[PDB]
């Protein structure tokens, strides 16, 4: 491990980013003190949503709570293929990043987006109920019930 | 700004936490945005990655650019150099020391220091230490703060025990547990002080000399902290028997006296208070097993004290036979068990070392010089500091004096007949060996009441206002006759209890006669030894004159109706007795005792008091 | 924004298609 640590390969750097994050250590990436693994996930943040989780631990430890509650409210409100309960777990957490003080960022600025996080929690809780208890109910046929998974077991619906 | 990294953020904390301490809430909208922004770090107190070796191999593979979290920066030989040598000398992880030198570049802090890089990491580490736990012990001393609205004194109440002590708010809710997190948090501490020592003497047995005390500093104040929010933490009840095992352990275990158990001390009387006393875990069935575990030891002066003091605070039990069931159970066999384990407390030297350590605690660099000698002239045979600069703070000092305080009340109204046989023990002794000098304890006790009791007025006018309680009992049963030191520690007692002007008249009152001390003897003594030196001296007349100069001036200062008075007696005639002193062969100490004290008498004078001073000042000159 | 609109729906009760 130190001549892997030694090398100045930076293509060999990314391999290994993405390697470890393979493999699932977070043991040693997190464990990076360098911003070349930041700036690297900042690229492709928005990309993956397990890119995405890494970028936000590293905001957090840093006590950086309003950018990781800016990345996982987008991450939310995308396209990607990101399931209703994972956007519910996105949600909770900005609420969570934005209700707490990150300096440098004005008061305003963070309700603005705590509020954001909360309407949007309440309504996927309220689309996850629905889901849930369509897809239990005995008097729904079956064909309709993969319909509405299809459409509600993804991004956030309107009321 | 608005984008501050993690040092900024903690350092902007801080600077609201005191306006809000010092009367000022122009920041209570923008304070609670930042414990949201740092809910990770009030967490875990200090934890540092372990260094590992996957970053240590790829670190220095590839040292050409370096991605953290969202960001990215390009890695350079020069400054990968200094990610390696500050993982070193902390035993950090790479990733987390790389991104404490990337926070200095971006700052630019280089050049207001003008120091090396890799140096400037190991400041802006301590840094963030300092603070995050610093800003702690804020939150807990204002949520305590009665001098504030009740409202926002519990906002920061409910907060700290989510955000320090990991405790849900009542309105909600695998996990460890504050203590042992703060335990092996101030672990961390000592061990990695004591590597610092080891590898820093090796080396020096340079520019870094006063970084590294800095760091040493920080590392005191940031134990110091720790400290202090255990004893808070302890003070809510939210301990237990094995925590309190694991201390006693700890104490027993303890090598070398330094600041470190003084800093403790606190933390064991509060676990004695909470334990031993009947202000708490009230399982007397429980404080039977702790009693004979506490009654191995690497320094008998700890254990004396420590036993003393949980006599004192576990006497309270057995003063009453109704608020608690004491059935088949013998009162004078356990009565006698206790008297002779304080007894030999005492002989151990319980109260020499807890006055060592008031005396420690207080050391300041400069001293008024109108009361040199005072409280210095017994044996202390306890090993005195190294003399480090590591200066003391404000709250601790409080905190051990309302202790002390309270163990003096204790011992006062639960152990009066033990004081008393001590007292008749050294009377008998001082009488059938006067060639010997008896045993200090009970000078000790008072000495150290004294130090207790010293700008608090509040607390002083207790032994004032109900003339007929223990406190005051007490102070009338200890003006009898007695010799030299007693009578010494007493006036020094009153001296120091004389913070206001009520106290002094309060004493002034209760001194003269309305047997105890009265001015009669005083100056029939004064004249004495006046006649005497006039027609040699032993060190104790010479330690009670300047003491009743001292107290002379003290009640000058602080009372008027004693300086309206004395000052025109017919009866005492102050004045002729210390000029005659004077003028005689005497050391200097007590010209200047006599000199303060005409200033003090002086202090606040008309145009007859003037023209009689320059009267007497030709008459006594010519 | 919410806008109730019964008139046209898809019969939550019949397939697709």
């Amino acid at each position: 491990y130190n001549v892997v640590n030694d090398s100045s390969d930076e293509v060999f750097h990314f391999d290994m980013y993405e390697w470890y994050i393979e493999k699932g250590w977070t043991d040693r990436i997190l464990s990076i003190d360098s911003p070349h693994v930041i700036t690297y996930l900042q690229r492709l943040a928005e990309t993956d949503f397990r890119h995405a989780e890494l970028l936000c631990r590293f905001y957090t430890t840093r006590s950086r709570f309003f950018e990781a509650a800016q990345v996982q409210t987008n991450l939310a409100k995308s396209d990607l293929n990101i399931s209703l309960k994972d956007r519910i777990i996105l949600l909770s957490r900005a609420k969570g990043n934005a209700s707490v003080n990150t300096i440098g960022i004005s008061r305003q600025q963070q309700q603005q987006l705590n509020h954001e996080a909360s309407e949007l929690l309440e309504i996927a809780h309220i689309q996850d109920d629905l889901l849930e208890r369509l897809v239990a109910d005995p008097r729904i046929p079956e064909e309709r019930k993969a319909e509405i998974e299809e459409f509600l077991d993804g991004p956030i619906r309107t009321l | 700004m608005t984008d501050l990294r993690k040092l900024e953020a903690l350092q902007a904390l801080h600077a609201e936490l005191v306006a809000v301490r010092q009367h000022r809430f122009e920041g209570l909208q923008v304070l609670e945005t930042l414990l949201e922004e740092q809910t990770d770090a009030f967490k875990a107190l200090i934890a540092k990655p372990a260094r590992d070796t996957k970053d240590r191999e790829a670190l220095g593979k590839e040292p050409k650019k370096l991605k953290i979290g969202e960001e990215e920066y390009s890695l350079n030989e020069d400054f990968v150099n200094d990610c390696l040598k500050l993982a070193d000398e902390l035993d950090l992880n790479e990733k987390e020391s790389a991104r404490i030198l990337i926070d200095c570049d971006a700052e630019g802090d280089v050049e207001t220091q003008s120091r090396p890089l890799w140096e400037c990491g190991v400041i802006r580490f301590h840094q963030e230490r300092k603070y995050l736990l610093d800003c702690m012990r804020l939150i807990l001393e204002i949520a305590a703060d009665e001098d504030i609205d009740a409202g926002l004194q519990e906002s920061f109440g409910v907060a700290a025990e989510d955000k320090i002590f990991g405790i849900p708010p009542p309105w909600e809710r695998q996990v460890k547990k504050f203590i042992p997190r703060c335990m092996e948090a101030m672990k961390g501490v000592r061990s990695m002080l004591q590597c610092m020592a080891d590898k820093a003497n090796a080396r020096n047995m340079l520019d870094n000399q006063e970084t590294l005390d800095f760091s040493r500093l920080s590392l005191v104040e940031q134990h110091e902290c720790l400290a202090s929010i255990l004893h808070a933490a302890v003070q809510r009840h939210h301990a237990t028997i094995a925590d309190f095992q694991d201390f006693i352990k700890i104490l027993r275990k303890w090598d070398k006296y330094d600041h470190f158990l003084i800093h403790l001390i606190p933390v064991l009387a509060a676990y004695i208070t909470e334990f031993g006393s009947p202000e708490g875990m009230g399982d007397l069935q429980q404080a039977r097993r702790l009693n004979d575990f506490i009654c191995s030891w690497a320094l008998p002066v700890l254990g004396a004290a420590v036993r003393a003091w949980w006599i004192a605070e576990h006497n309270g039990f057995y003063l009453d036979d109704t608020v608690q069931d004491l059935r088949g159970i013998n009162l004078d066999e356990e009565d006698e068990q206790r008297t002779k384990q304080f007894l030999d407390a005492l002989k151990e030297g319980a109260f020499d070392f807890i006055l060592s350590v008031a005396a420690d605690c207080k050391a300041q660099e400069w001293q008024d010089p109108s009361q040199l000698g005072a409280r210095q002239w017994l044996q202390r045979k306890i090993p005195s500091l190294p003399s480090e600069p590591f200066p003391f703070s404000h709250f601790l000092q409080h905190s051990l004096m309302v202790h002390l305080e309270g163990f003096v009340d204790a011992t006062i109204s639960n152990l009066p007949d033990v004081l008393r046989k001590l007292r008749t023990e050294e009377d008998e002794q001082r009488q059938l060996r006067p060639n010997h000098e008896q045993d200090m304890d009970l000078e000790r006790f008072l000495i150290i009441i004294s130090y207790a009791y010293e700008g608090r007025p509040d607390a002083a006018m207790s032994f004032w206002e109900d003339p007929d309680s223990n406190l005051a009992g007490f102070l009338q049963w200890a003006s009898r006759r007695a010799s030299t030191p007693l009578v010494s520690a007493f006036c020094e007692m009153l001296r120091c209890l004389a913070d206001n002007e009520e106290c002094a008249t309060a004493a002034h009152n209760f001194l003269l006669d309305e047997q105890s001390l009265t001015w009669s003897q005083i100056f029939k003594e004064l004249e004495y030894f006046t006649t005497k030196v006039c027609s040699e001296i032993e060190p104790e007349s010479a330690l009670m004159l300047e003491c009743y100069l001292r107290l002379i001036a003290k009640l000058a200062t602080e009372s008027e109706i004693a300086r309206k008075r004395l000052i025109m007696d017919e009866d005492f005639n102050l004045v002729d007795t210390i000029l005659k002193l004077s003028v005689g062969v005497i050391p200097h100490r007590l010209r200047a005792c006599i000199f303060y004290v005409l200033k003090a008498l002086m202090i606040r004078k008309t145009h007859e008091e003037l023209d009689a001073m320059w009267r007497w000042v030709e008459a006594w000159m010519t | 924004k919410l806008v109730i609109n019964k008139d046209m729906r898809t019969d939550l009760f019949s397939p697709p298609n």
